[PDB]
């Protein structure tokens, strides 16, 4: 029963949005068969197409709001071609806005840029055009500073987004911590050693202590509350050097004069 | 002298090392370093500017026991560098050799 679902969004129990979701898996192999999966459309259809993507689309906000990533992204899968089809169906919505800004920024937090552009390069026309920016520049500006280099407006929008916060914060979290390692690798090859006060003011941490959390976990000695980049890196580097892959592609020297040689006398 | 300068094979030596074995003041040290090289039992050159004795030439000794080993040991590891680089090469570009 569609409604059971329906007005279990309302109650505000999204628990309750998990548990009564696996029933209704079967209930939307009956929903499918209804349309006749876009052979032909008509106005019944349109009523009944409606009544699925509503479906879908409550799912999906539990799963964020629950943490759980794997449901979400399936859900999504399906929802795309269920939004793009044709020129315009009913798939313009308040949520349709709101759900592609969501999805943006989950590909952001899994730090998988490759398929973020991929994703915003399908949005570029029709949709990004008419819709304009107005949820949709809360994930284009992010990924713009990041890669502009201007940190500090990278930084600003993520402790803004708290007057909007109702499944966006689910992605916050994984995004900053990501953001402050960003900061330190820039900052590794800059300099050295820096005082305790703008080690913290760089990464923006609110207090010293989670500082040097962050050391020990990155392998880097504090010394004399300062801290000190060159030494494990290097040998890191060192031992990542060597591996079964980069072994043909070195070339050696006496290697390369063979090839040189034997190309003419062939 | 010639005792301090077999044992550390590195090629360097401070001034610091002559003055502790030998007993002298610096000023002697660094007359007593051309002695060596005039009698050809060193050879090398002196800097004065960072107190330093670069020996570049030891004048072979009695060779004892314990270093006929020592010769042994590495000249199996060179064997190993003639014998690893020779069968790689032939494999590489093996269509033309005539």
């Amino acid at each position: 029963l569609t409604k059971s679902l329906s007005i279990a969004f309302e109650n505000g129990d999204y628990a309750a949005c998990e548990k009564l979701l696996p029933p209704i898996k079967i209930e939307l192999i009956k929903n499918n068969l209804l349309i006749p999966d876009l052979s032909i459309q008509n106005d019944i259809y349109l009523n009944d197409l409606m009544i699925t993507k509503r479906i879908l689309e409550v799912g999906a906000l539990a799963s964020i709001q629950t943490f759980n990533f794997d449901s979400f992204e399936n859900y999504f899968n399906q929802l795309k071609p269920y939004y793009f089809s044709n020129n315009h169906k009913l798939s313009e919505s308040d949520k349709k806005s709101k759900l592609i800004s969501l999805y943006l920024l989950n590909l952001l937090s899994q730090n998988n840029t490759t398929k973020f552009h991929s994703e915003l390069q399908y949005l570029d026309k029709h949709i990004k055009n008419l819709e304009d920016d107005s949820l949709l520049s809360y994930p284009i500006k992010l990924d713009r500073w990041l890669m502009e280099g201007s940190y500090q407006k990278a930084w600003d929008l993520l402790q803004s987004g708290s007057q909007n916060i109702s499944e966006f914060d689910s992605f916050t979290d994984i995004l900053k911590s990501a953001i402050r390692d960003e900061i330190a690798k820039n900052t590794e090859l800059s300099y050295d050693f820096l005082p305790l006060s703008n080690i913290k003011a760089l990464l923006f941490f609110n207090n010293e202590k989670e500082t040097e959390k962050f050391a020990l976990e990155r392998n880097w000695p504090i010394v004399n509350s300062k801290v000190y980049f060159n030494n494990q890196s290097k040998e890191k580097a060192d031992y990542e050097d060597e591996m079964m892959h980069e072994e043909d592609q070195k070339t050696n020297i006496i290697e390369k004069a063979m090839d040189y040689a034997i190309s003419i006398e062939n | 002298l010639i005792e301090t300068v077999f044992v550390k094979n590195i090629r360097m030596l401070s001034f610091e090392d002559i003055s502790k074995a030998t007993h002298l003041p610096k000023d002697n040290v660094e007359h007593l370093v051309m002695r060596a090289i005039s009698l050809g039992l060193l050879k090398g050159s002196i800097d004065q500017v960072n107190e330093l004795v670069t020996i570049s030439w030891v004048q072979p000794r009695i060779i004892s026991g314990d270093q006929i080993t020592k010769m042994k040991d590495r000249l199996v590891e060179w064997n190993d560098q003639v014998e690893k680089l020779g069968k790689k090469m032939e494999a590489r570009g093996q269509s033309i050799w005539v």
